[PDB]
């Protein structure tokens, strides 16, 4: 597993930078280790370490367990370093099933790797007012149909949830919050009714707080693997033949 | 020549036992002490011939080795020195070198052994 | 030999000149031992060091009248940079003002350029 | 990489569970001394892996068949192994490149920018030649031989990732992990 | 222009030595070794300050001397981009005026720090100057003239370590500017 | 005697690429994907260092922004970047 | 050289080490068996942990991390033949203080 | 005026750390590759070939010979490797149980 | 240990190889510190607020 | 570990490995059972058809059908091993890497550790043999022959490759064991001879001498006498200073002849020597600077060892202060006689003469006689009268 | 406080005498008056007599602590 190494150290390097790369790099050779070995390892500031892990989870690259004796374990799956590539692809086929509001929905979901639906089509109206111009707006009606739309077809999956505080082990929190997936709610988009014209770059409170989503990688591999099917299909017999698969 | 010096009146000498090179002209060394071999690895000393360590004898073909043979015992049935042996085996070796003397019958390189 | 700090202090050309002399005053006490080109390479760079020193305006400043210099210079808000270059050139037209203080044009006004100007002249 | 025939020959051998050269021979139509050193190659290069079943219990080489034999689901992971370097390969020229035409970039960038600084307050014109002048010009086709082998290497990257999918695709469904 | 910088080393004291006092030999050994030459981070060495700590004094078995670790600040040569300086001229040449210090001489000004109106002699090595309605094209530099004053714009290590197994110019250069009004010679202004 | 140079040539060559509108896409995309990389907080740079002196234009250049925090519920309680 | 034809020299066995480290003379068995035989200087680079030439370690393509030695030859012989049977000595250095 | 260098990296060993050599380090230690399996000229002269073994590349032996890569004479010469390809891999005794 | 130090060529590290030994020199650590004028903490401030 | 029989990662089974012949090794996976036919046997047993036709000798050895283990294998194998496991097999992942312990590339050593003449050492009759080999099969592949020779022939260079490493191997069969003994590298690092018994731990010194010892009764019994022989041999460098400048400058002019003289000079700056033999002059000793070094001979009152052959106890070698006397044999007090267990019958002692000023303070203050009046297992005497003073 | 004994050991003494008369050797000032011997040994034997010898002893227990110990307030003997 080498020359995988190798490709996650070059992927954090473009990605992230040096000491995100060197912490990763370090940590996917090494195994599920607490904090203070990493940063004793390391030798650099426990802040970099600290900041670094906190990006890094953000994005999901890294998952943080508890373990016994109270420590908090920090891992990563090798495979999931190995998807950016397929980003371009991601957007690609989205783009050919969805317009470009669909495009952008996805862009700024991977990018910022998890978000709410209210701040992703705020901010995709806001990247978008740049893309219709000669007085043209737009509101987060039609923002929310492409991404309510998105979430039916399952292209968008919820991210995991805090268990509640005042319902399980009330009095001092533990190390780490032991986030949980929820299934049922995977597809359920929470609700809202604002809209906002976006600001055309004049250079002149949540209602959905804490339902965080993340795109279904999974889904991609599968639909990616369907079109590979059909594609194999279309050459062996006929364009009908395939239409038919 | 003398580093001190210049001069080049270099004599190798020895002292009791040290061997070294001396400027006989101010007395300065200028090198001593050797490396040898011993008479513990003497009685172990090999030898091997310079054709077999250049890669030759292996190419000799049956029938050269045949009158290289026949060489050999021609010339102690007649009781001659080792000496006319291997005189006798380079000159036949170095005739061998021509093309017209290679490519021939037998009997004519029986009487070229002779001669 | 390892360096621990590159850039631990300035120093004003005064202090070089009076380490220099007290170096000077060890200087020439003793008979010269010719012991290796050493003696030669710190001994040139001392006198040219010297000789150099010999031909700039700081000459002749004492530890206190700098000092008195720099607390005056202390209420005018420039930077460490400005009143160091200031202290080892003696500026003594408003020209070579308009260079050597940054915004020199918008950070001050032509009385306050004029009374640094004053200042210098007149307390060196 | 090798030819239609050799292709030809890595099939029949495929269909053909297990077999010898003579009949490869026979049956490939190929030429005597051009399969052999081909199936060596093959052998060599580890995408062909002898099985070798014995005519004694010592599997002396004098006394033993060499039945040939495909493992698929291994072949896989070496092309994975390959393409992995490849990419990596690919990424660390294109960032050489980079570097090394980092001086002439931003002695572009830096032009370009002063080109595009201040053209809305109406400044005079005479400068869109004046700052032509310099030797970045006669360098502006080396900086598009430069962008286009990015741009190449990286449609390499791309289709080089299309394939990925599929290998890895395949050791992912053979697999159970269980 | 000049920086303090602190340090660390230690220092071999050879026997007939010990009867003078320890401290002045150290200093007088790291004066020895270390002035008049260039480091490669901070710049052109001139002499040690002073010596702050001193620890034990070895004496290593085989050797008759005894080692000390020595901690002391050494004042360095090290102009910052954007000072002012005042030097006499030691050059010209086609690329720029060669500038000295008197103990330093590695300063260039280039054709580009020069004035616009001049841009070249009369074939002669010579550097002139020009203006518009005065000084009709008729000043020049003198090789070493007085000392003109000067803004440093540039600056730069250049290793000279010996590279491949083993059997001239100097590791630092300094970039001036003269195009401000008021630099040059004094009898301009 | 003489080794074969380090590059043995090969008759076989590497099979024309494949272009197109979607393909040129790509790649248009990737470039653009390349630059966002350098432009939010996520992009973790050594932070700045080494001051020379007390410039003066120091008051203006400066580079200001608001400090990165993520929500914390979602975090140990461990790592605050204050 | 052994012999007596040849010019001798003698032996201190392994049985007159002992002695010296029955007296505990730590500077003489020193001298004994290193100074006076087989003294010898080297050149090991710090960087790669393995030895080099004329200070320059055609391993690293450097001379910036290379620092010399004495060591007895017949060690530095032992490096030899170790590192031909890949098994590498790789030796770590560090100032004396 | 020159760069300043330090004039004494004298030092003391510290630890062995023992190890295996993989095929990229040793090629990367190595100056040269033997290729030919002769040992001398096929002239009178018996000078050793240029690239079979007894390159003077590697080292030297006799008093008159200095050596190639470094040009010192057989007093001064540390020594240095060449190293030799196999077309089969082979195992190593040593390791055999390993 | 005794036999590794023998063959390294180094001094052995018991018997008379136990200690260390200094040089009693006439010395003074922590000399007086050289006073410097125009560099002192009280005629600097940050002019940023 | 070795209990478990099915990967739990992937389900997948293995069976056991073992040593199928000299230096060949064999896994079991297809091995058939006594209890129920795995399934997987099966589909391997079942697939031979094609090879059972074509030849009638596959039927009765089908069952022989294992998992060979060829170099190429194993080396395709270790490579693909993860990095999180390596630690567990407890090889240091900074020391190597398993996939690099299978070999493939070799170094020649430098001709240092091989000198010239054995005509050249064994180690290179050995490599020029392995290349001869190599160069063998590679021709031979290309020549496109049949599969039979090729591998054979890998075997021989297997073999050749291993006895180049070790030459004990007695495994080898009859039609190819070597006829004669060769010296491997473990021949040279074990044995008597080897590096460490023979060259490391003890070795061959210089400036020593060697004779017959017999009886003196006027030396005290700390002094040993030494012939003028073997004082004009041995030398001490001794340095230059301000107290024995006049006395190094008596020895110079003497030469090398009478013997309170001397045998070179080294300068203090330029390192050459200067040999007093050829000198044409006295004025060297007038030239003599502080920091010079006299190779003077041996005079009396230096310090020097004293040592017979078969030491016993630590009192069989100790200091002594030297005398210089004129006949050919080494002299000592006979009350001596018991720690040394010397008779005078044509014995023979050693002498060393140690070469810096810090080796002469340790051989007079830790081994002189004075010292060691007294052995040390019990603390009795052990200097003391011999028979002739006690009657 | 110092805990270690407080005679001089057979080693220290070796040592101290053999690290002396290399100093000496080498041009060192000697801190006695000699009468005219010249063997280096001798002269440092002379200045151990005279307590004299400008060195100091630093003794090393095993855990890490040291003490220092002068060669003119050792206890020496026979
Ligand atoms: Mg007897
Ligand atoms: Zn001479
Ligand atoms: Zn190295
Ligand atoms: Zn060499
Ligand atoms: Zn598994």
């Amino acid at each position: 597993t080498q020359a995988e190494i190798k490709l996650c150290s070059l992927l954090l390097q473009e990605h992230f930078g040096e000491i995100v790369e060197k912490i990763g790099v370090h940590l996917i050779r090494t195994g599920s280790q607490p904090l203070r070995v990493i940063a004793h390892d390391t030798g650099t500031s426990l802040d970099q370490v600290k900041k670094a892990l906190c990006v890094l989870v953000q994005h999901n690259l890294v998952s943080y367990q508890v373990h016994k004796r109270g420590v908090v374990e920090y891992e990563a799956q090798c495979s999931r370093v190995l998807r950016m590539l397929r980003y371009p692809r991601y957007i690609y086929t989205t783009k050919t099933l969805y317009s470009d509001t669909g495009e952008l929905i996805v862009e700024e979901l991977l990018l910022n790797g998890k978000l709410t639906m209210s701040a992703v089509v705020k901010k995709v109206a806001d990247r978008l007012t740049e893309t219709m111009e000669d007085g043209k707006t737009m509101d987060y009606a039609e923002v929310s149909n492409t991404f309510v739309r998105l979430a039916d077809t399952h292209f968008v999956q919820r991210c995991p949830s805090v268990p509640t505080t005042e319902n399980s082990d009330p009095g001092p929190p533990p190390p780490a919050p032991t986030l949980v997936i929820n299934e049922k709610d995977m597809y359920l988009v929470p609700k809202l009714s604002l809209i906002g014209k976006g600001k055309r770059r004049r250079s002149s409170p949540i209602p959905d707080d804490g339902i965080y989503w993340q795109a279904n990688l999974d889904r991609f591999h599968q639909h990616f693997r369907d079109q590979a099917i059909v594609s194999a299909v279309a050459n062996r017999m006929d364009q009908t033949s395939s239409e038919i698969v | 020549r003398c580093p001190d010096c210049g001069s080049t009146e270099l004599v190798e000498d020895s002292h009791y036992s040290q061997s070294q090179l001396v400027c006989s002209d101010c007395g300065c060394v200028v090198t001593e002490g050797v490396l040898t071999t011993t008479f513990s690895d003497e009685g172990n000393l090999r030898e091997v011939t310079y054709s077999r360590s250049t890669g030759e004898n292996e190419q000799v073909s049956r029938s050269q080795q045949r009158g290289l043979r026949r060489v050999r015992d021609l010339c102690r049935v007649l009781q001659l020195p080792p000496t006319f042996e291997d005189t006798a085996v380079a000159y036949y070796q170095q005739a061998y070198r021509h093309s017209g003397i290679r490519a021939a019958r037998l009997q004519k390189k029986e009487v070229l052994v002779g001669c | 030999m390892e360096v621990k700090d590159a850039n631990s202090a300035l120093l004003s050309n005064y202090e070089v000149f009076q380490l220099l002399t007290d170096l000077k005053e060890q200087r020439k006490e003793s008979g010269k031992n010719k012991h290796s080109s050493g003696q030669q390479n710190l001994n040139t760079i001392t006198y040219e060091t010297l000789k150099y020193i010999s031909k700039t305006p700081c000459r002749h400043q004492s530890p206190e009248i700098v000092r008195e210099f720099l607390t005056a210079l202390k209420s005018h808000k420039l930077t460490k940079a400005e009143k160091l270059q200031l202290l080892n050139h003696r500026p003594v037209t408003a020209v070579e003002i308009q260079l050597m203080v940054e915004e020199s044009e918008e950070r001050l006004t032509e009385e306050q350029i004029e009374a640094l100007l004053h200042t210098v002249t007149s307390i060196l | 990489r090798f030819g239609s025939r050799c292709a030809r020959i890595f099939r029949l051998v495929l269909q053909k569970k297990h077999i010898e050269q003579k009949q490869v021979e026979d049956f490939a139509m190929i030429p005597a001394k051009e399969a052999k050193d081909m199936l060596y190659k093959m052998l060599s290069e580890n995408f062909m892996s002898l099985q070798e079943i014995p005519k004694t219990p010592d599997h002396a080489p004098s006394r033993t068949f060499y039945l040939y034999t495909v493992n698929i689901l291994s072949a896989a992971r070496m092309l994975l192994h390959r393409c992995y370097k490849s990419i990596a390969n690919l990424i660390e020229r294109r960032q050489f490149e980079t570097k090394e035409n980092k001086r002439l970039l931003e002695k572009s960038q830096r032009v370009e920018a002063i080109i595009a600084s201040m053209q809305a307050t109406g400044a005079e014109e005479a400068q869109l030649q004046e700052i032509e002048e310099m030797i970045t010009a006669p360098e502006r086709q080396q900086l598009e031989t430069l962008k286009r082998n990015v741009n190449k290497l990286d449609a390499s990257e791309i289709q080089v990732d299309e394939t990925i999918f599929l290998l890895e695709s395949y050791i992912e469904c053979t697999m159970k992990r269980q | 222009m000049f920086v303090l910088v602190e340090m660390v080393d230690t220092v071999r004291i050879p026997p007939w030595q010990f009867e003078r006092k320890l401290n002045d030999s150290i200093a007088e050994e790291l004066n020895k070794k270390l002035a008049n030459k260039v480091v490669y981070n901070v710049g052109l060495c001139i002499c040690l300050f002073d010596i702050t700590k001193l620890e034990d004094a070895y004496v290593f078995p085989g050797d008759g001397a005894s080692h000390t670790k020595v901690h002391f600040r050494c004042v360095v040569f090290h102009p910052f981009l954007d000072e002012i300086l005042i030097g006499k001229i030691k050059g010209c040449s086609p690329e720029g005026v060669h500038v000295s210090l008197g103990f330093f001489d590695d300063i260039l000004i280039p054709p580009e720090s020069l004035q616009q109106p001049a841009k070249f002699d009369e074939a002669e090595q010579v550097w002139v100057w020009e203006y518009e309605t005065e000084e009709g094209a008729h000043d020049l530099y003198m090789d070493t003239g007085e000392e003109i004053r000067f803004r440093v714009v540039d600056e730069s290590f250049v290793d000279t370590s010996p590279t491949g197994p083993s059997s001239k110019e100097a590791p630092y250069t300094l970039v001036g500017s003269i195009s401000e009004p008021g630099l040059g010679l004094l009898s301009w202004w | 005697l003489k080794p074969p140079p380090l590059f043995p040539d090969t008759d076989y060559k590497p099979v024309p690429l494949k272009t197109g509108e979607g393909e040129e896409y790509m790649l248009a995309l990737k470039q653009e994907l390349r630059e966002t990389m350098k432009r939010m907080p996520y992009f973790i740079e050594t932070p700045e260092e080494r001051q020379d002196i007390e410039r003066y234009s120091k008051r203006y250049m400066k580079v200001y922004k608001e400090e990165w925090i993520p929500d914390w519920r979602r975090l140990p309680r461990e790592m605050m970047p204050r | 050289t052994e012999g007596r034809s040849r010019d001798g020299g003698l032996r201190l066995g392994e049985m007159e080490r002992d002695c010296l480290i029955g007296y505990g003379a730590s500077m003489l068995l020193l001298e004994r068996l290193m100074i006076s035989s087989d003294a010898f200087e080297v050149d090991v680079c710090g960087q790669c942990g393995l030895l080099g030439y004329s200070g320059w370690c055609h391993y690293c393509k450097s001379s910036c991390h290379v620092s010399s030695l004495r060591i007895p030859y017949a060690c530095k012989l032992l490096f030899q033949e170790l590192q031909s049977m890949n098994i590498i000595p790789r030796l770590k250095l560090s100032k004396y203080n | 005026k020159e760069q300043f260098r330090e004039t004494d990296v004298a030092k003391k060993i510290s630890h062995i750390c023992f190890g295996m050599k993989s095929p990229e380090e040793m090629r990367q230690q190595a100056h040269i590759q033997v290729v030919s399996k002769n040992l001398y000229s096929q002239d009178n002269q018996h000078a050793p070939l240029l690239y079979g073994v007894l390159d003077h590349r590697m080292g030297t032996s006799e008093k008159d010979r200095p050596c190639e890569t470094c040009g010192k004479n057989l007093a001064d010469c540390l020594g240095h490797y060449g190293y030799i390809d196999l077309e089969l891999p082979c195992f190593h005794v040593g390791y055999f149980r390993a | 240990g005794v036999s590794e130090c023998i063959i390294m060529g180094i001094p052995m590290n018991i018997g008379t190889g136990l200690f260390k030994l200094l040089h009693k020199a006439d010395r003074d650590p922590n000399p007086p510190k050289r006073p410097l004028i125009f560099d002192t903490n009280e005629f600097h401030i940050p002019l940023v607020t | 570990c070795r209990k478990k029989n099915i990967c739990h990662h992937c389900g997948a089974f293995n069976g056991t490995v073992k040593k199928c012949g000299l230096l060949k090794i064999i896994h079991e996976k297809y091995k058939t059972n006594k209890k129920v036919v795995d399934p997987i046997v099966s589909n391997f047993l079942q697939s031979f058809e094609t090879a059972i036709e074509h030849n009638k000798e596959v039927e009765p050895l089908l069952g022989r059908a294992q998992e060979n283990l060829n170099p190429l294998v194993v080396l395709n194998l270790f490579k693909r091993i993860p990095a999180e496991d390596v630690p567990l097999l407890l090889m240091n992942p900074e020391a190597g890497k398993p996939s690099d312990l299978i070999l493939t590339r070799l170094l020649v050593p430098p001709l240092c550790i091989r000198p010239s003449v054995v005509n050249e050492d064994d180690l290179t009759m050995k490599l020029t043999e392995i290349i001869f080999l190599n160069d063998v099969i590679k021709k031979h592949r290309i020549s496109g022959a049949k599969t039979q020779m090729i591998m054979e022939d890998w075997d021989f260079l297997q073999l050749q490759c291993a006895l180049y490493i070790n030459s004990e191997l007695s495994g080898i069969p009859l039609n190819m064991a070597p006829k004669k003994w060769t010296r491997g590298f473990v021949q040279r690092l074990k044995g008597k001879q080897g590096r460490f018994r023979g060259n490391l731990s003890g070795k061959r010194v210089d400036f020593s001498g060697r004779t017959v010892i017999s009886p003196d009764p006027n030396l005290r019994i700390d002094e040993v006498a030494v012939p003028v022989h073997v004082a004009k041999i041995l030398t001490f460098p001794e340095k230059v200073n301000k107290a024995n400048i006049n006395f190094l400058r008596k020895l110079v002019q003497n030469g090398p002849e009478v013997h309170p003289g001397a045998n070179f000079i080294q300068q203090r700056h330029t390192q050459m020597k200067r040999f007093l033999k050829y000198g044409n002059r006295e004025k060297m000793a007038q030239e003599l600077k502080y920091g010079d070094i006299v190779e003077r001979h041996l005079i009396d009152g230096d310090v020097v060892l004293f040592n017979r052959q078969p030491s016993l106890h630590k009192l069989s070698i100790m200091a002594h202060l030297a005398r210089v006397k004129p006949h050919r044999t080494f002299r000592f007090n006979e009350c001596v006689c018991t720690p040394y267990n010397a008779d005078f019958d044509g014995d023979e002692m050693n002498l060393h003469l140690p070469q810096t000023e810090e080796a002469k303070a340790e051989a007079l203050v830790l081994m002189g006689t004075k010292a060691n009046l007294v052995t040390p297992r019990n603390g009795e005497p052990l200097i003391a009268a011999i028979q002739d003073f006690l009657t | 406080k110092r805990i270690t004994t407080p005679y001089m050991t057979k080693y220290e003494r070796a040592r101290v005498l053999g690290t002396r008369a290399l100093q000496i050797a080498m041009c060192a000032p000697v801190m006695v008056e000699l009468e005219g011997e010249t063997d280096p040994l001798l002269i440092a034997m002379k200045e151990l007599k005279a307590r004299k010898i400008p060195i100091i002893i630093r003794r090393y227990l095993p855990d890490g602590s040291y003490e220092d110990w002068g060669v003119d307030e050792l206890i020496i003997t026979d």
